[PDB]
């Protein structure tokens, strides 16, 4: 289950997913501090 | 990012950190011991090999370093010791010729018993 | 980017409150693409988790599909499974050597000291030289001592250098090897096949059909054919291993292996399945289920035990046999094998060479290396032939003067 | 933050005319419902 | 094998004996419309103002009218 | 046929971030306002109680 959890493909795609979401959070933030 | 780097990092921080945490409940618990600290102070002492007593010598008398020349002096008997152990590995030891090389990596002599007791 | 604005999203309080903040819709996006993803993770974990339910096992083979021939674990039998290829034992290390060679090709773990060779013949014209090394002197000839032999061929090396370069070019360029950069293993391996499939570099040279299509004659008509024999063999060997290997990875976990290939040299095929080892079913298969699958290891030994020591509630008293089962009785009860004891026959094919191996010590030093193998052909009798035909050849070549 | 009441502002009385209203019993100008009388 | 498949031969027969509604009378524990028996109706998200529009050739695709 | 027809994820985030933008903040938003009572208007009421709260 773990070996199919973790396969690269999936690793892959939760890092750029990962990147994504803390880059709109910040992003967000940024445009919430600047009203 | 690159979780494969993050999961190795992960655990040992978890394991160490358990460590640390299991250490200081022992430290309380069971206060430390006042003189057997010199008991593995020396006993932490004598394993050190001899290319760095050339600096813990010079680590007694004053001219250690500021804080850079150690972290640049110790690196050369890293190294050095690192090139012995490497001709220990090929050519053997000092005391070791090419015979008792082959003896020793066939594992052809036992570990002698009637000299254990 | 301001999607929600064109005609048709009026009537709803959140897409209007989202035409107001952009970010608002891009992480509305974000999540849109991440619920799908979630949605397929768990549609694809249950189809494959569930056909393991349907999964039944014939019960008389348990699953391998086959079963034994006792004729043969005591010309031969006829009834069990034709021998595989690899069964012949005379052709091991020829068909390893084959194989290493094919191997050779495609190899780059010496990939960058390679590169950089090429690339120091390539140009010729950096030549960044550091300090030159205080150069030794070998000791002269008619000093015949191993440790001279050793310098003096160690001193030797540049001009041999020289030399194989002109008769053996870089491998790079006689395309021996893999190419200069078709891969290395930091872009994508998306990148990487391409790669590898832009013109046959996923086979070695001597199978391209590339190197042969300019000549097939009447002579013999085999250069464009017994090549093409030979691809096919290749291809066929590799599947072989794929298939191999997914029924290693079905066996490393409990599962029924999903190739069932025919029977061998010592074992028949199930008669009451087809060879056909397991199927589905749509009925649950309960033991799976409920997790009763193994079977409990003292079961097992109960079992076994008692089928290895049947008994004799008869006793040759009354029954007038005194012979134990079995037939030709009679004549069943009609040198050192309690020292040293039996002599292993499967190994006949190297005693010759062990023999030569006695006669000839100097062949044991680490200054030469052998190919290998057993027959006259291979390996130790190759060095023997070349050193001794050489020897007399140019003894005679002295002969002449 | 503050662009998302700004905008929900923006549009207040598009939302509801529904006037919730708070009703008291202890103040002097609650009426009963016996003080209501001739009905 | 012809026994085994006379019986769902002789059960789709029977089925096809039915032919339709014509004998049937209505029935208020089972209503026609899913929807209604179900209890089901839309509420205020997700309602594009030019959904309605998708909504009709739906419909136009399914009265089957080639328009479309 | 029940089942497949609930909302699914995207519906219920919209469902209850709306109940929670719609229908807390903006009473206590109109509550706001006609204590204390077109761009700059809603500034001065963005303001007054950012001052007060
Ligand atoms: C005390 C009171 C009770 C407390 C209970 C606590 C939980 C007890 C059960 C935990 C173990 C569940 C189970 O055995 O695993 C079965 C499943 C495997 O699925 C399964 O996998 C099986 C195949 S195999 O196991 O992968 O080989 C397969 O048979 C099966 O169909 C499939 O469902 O394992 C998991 O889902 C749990 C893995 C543990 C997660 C680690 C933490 C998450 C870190 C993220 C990385
Ligand atoms: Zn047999
Ligand atoms: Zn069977």
């Amino acid at each position: 289950f773990l070996g199919w959890l973790l396969a690269p493909g999936r690793l892959e795609f939760y890092e750029k997913a990962a990147c994504v979401a803390i880059a709109l959070r910040v992003l967000g933030i940024v445009i919430a501090i600047s009203t | 990012p690159r979780l494969a780097a993050v999961m190795p990092d992960a655990v040992y921080a978890l394991v160490q950190g358990t460590h640390k945490l299991g250490e200081y409940a022992h430290d309380l618990v069971f206060p430390p011991t006042p003189e057997d600290l010199r008991k593995l102070e020396q006993q932490v002492n004598a394993t050190i090999p001899r290319e760095f007593d050339r600096v813990r010598q010079r680590y007694a008398e004053g001219k250690i370093a500021n804080d850079e020349q150690l972290s640049s002096e110790l690196e050369d008997a890293s190294f050095n010791w690192y090139r012995r152990q490497l001709r220990t590995s090929v050519v053997g030891a000092t005391d070791e010729e090419l015979e008792d090389v082959a003896v020793r990596k066939l594992r052809l002599e036992p570990p002698a018993l009637q000299a254990s007791l | 980017m301001g999607q929600f604005y064109s005609r048709e999203f009026d009537g709803d309080p959140y897409v209007d409150l989202m035409r107001s903040l952009p970010e608002r819709e891009l992480v509305w996006w974000a999540q849109k693409v991440i619920w799908l993803a979630e949605g397929f993770t768990f549609v694809d974990h249950f189809a494959r988790t569930y056909p393991r339910l349907l999964q039944h096992k014939c019960q008389r083979c348990k699953g391998a599909g086959v079963m034994t021939c006792p004729a043969c674990l005591g010309g031969g039998c006829r009834v069990c499974g034709t021998a595989c290829a690899w069964d012949a034992e005379s052709e091991w290390m020829e068909r390893w050597g084959e194989w290493e060679s094919r191997l050779a090709y495609y190899d780059k773990a010496t990939g960058p000291l390679m590169d950089e060779w090429y690339e120091d013949v390539l140009n010729a014209g950096n030549l960044e030289e550091d300090t030159p090394p205080v150069e030794d002197d070998p000791p002269g000839p008619e000093v015949t001592g191993r440790w001279a032999e050793h310098d003096r061929a160690l001193h030797k090396d540049k001009k041999r250098m020289a030399a194989l370069m002109r008769r053996w070019g870089h491998p790079y360029d006689a395309d021996a090897n893999l190419g200069y950069q078709i891969v290395d293993p930091t872009a994508s391996m998306g990148e990487n096949v391409w790669n590898m499939a832009q013109v046959y570099n996923s086979l070695p040279p001597e199978l391209n059909p590339l190197r042969t299509q300019h000549l097939a004659d009447r002579g013999g008509g085999n250069t464009q054919a017994a090549v093409e024999a030979a691809r096919s063999a290749f291809d066929a060997q590799v599947v072989m291993e794929a298939a191999l290997l997914q029924n290693l990875e079905a066996a490393a976990q409990d599962l029924p292996k999903p190739h069932r290939l025919p029977p061998t040299a010592g074992t028949v095929a199930c008669n009451e399945c087809g060879g056909a080892a397991w199927g589905y079913s749509f009925f649950p298969n309960t033991a799976v289920m409920f997790g009763l699958e193994r079977p409990f290891w003292g079961d097992t030994l109960a079992r076994l035990s008692k089928y290895w020591n049947p008994t004799q509630v008869a006793d040759p008293a009354r029954t007038g046999q005194l012979l134990p089962y079995g037939e030709g009785g009679l004549r069943r009860l009609l040198a050192l094998e309690a020292v040293v004891g039996k002599a292993p026959a499967t190994t006949g094919r190297y005693r010759r060479d062990l023999e030569l191996l006695l006669a000839h010590p100097e062949l044991r030093d680490g200054a030469l290396r052998v190919p290998g193998g057993w027959g006259p052909e291979g390996g130790l009798q190759t060095y023997l032939r070349g050193q001794q035909e050489e020897q007399a050849r140019m003894q005679r070549r002295r002969d002449l003067a | 933050y503050r662009r998302e009441m700004l905008h929900v502002a923006s549009k207040l009385n598009f939302r509801t005319p529904a006037r919730e209203v708070r009703i008291d019993t202890g103040s002097p100008d609650f009426i009963k419902w016996d003080d209501i009388n001739g009905i | 094998a012809a026994v085994a498949a006379g019986w769902h031969l002789a059960s789709f027969a029977l089925n096809l004996a039915f032919w339709g509604v014509e004998g049937m009378p209505p029935d208020r524990y089972w209503p026609t419309s899913p929807r209604i028996r179900l209890q089901i109706r839309p509420g205020r998200y997700g309602n594009m103002d030019g959904g309605q529009r998708v909504y009709m050739d739906y419909l136009a695709r399914s009265e089957g009218v080639p328009l479309n | 046929f029940s089942t497949i027809t609930q909302p699914d994820t995207d519906l219920i985030a919209r469902q209850e971030k709306g109940t929670l933008f719609w229908d807390i903040w903006a009473d206590f938003l109109v509550t706001a306002a006609d204590y204390y009572n077109e761009q700059n208007s809603l500034i001065e009421n963005i303001s007054n109680d950012f001052d007060n709260l």
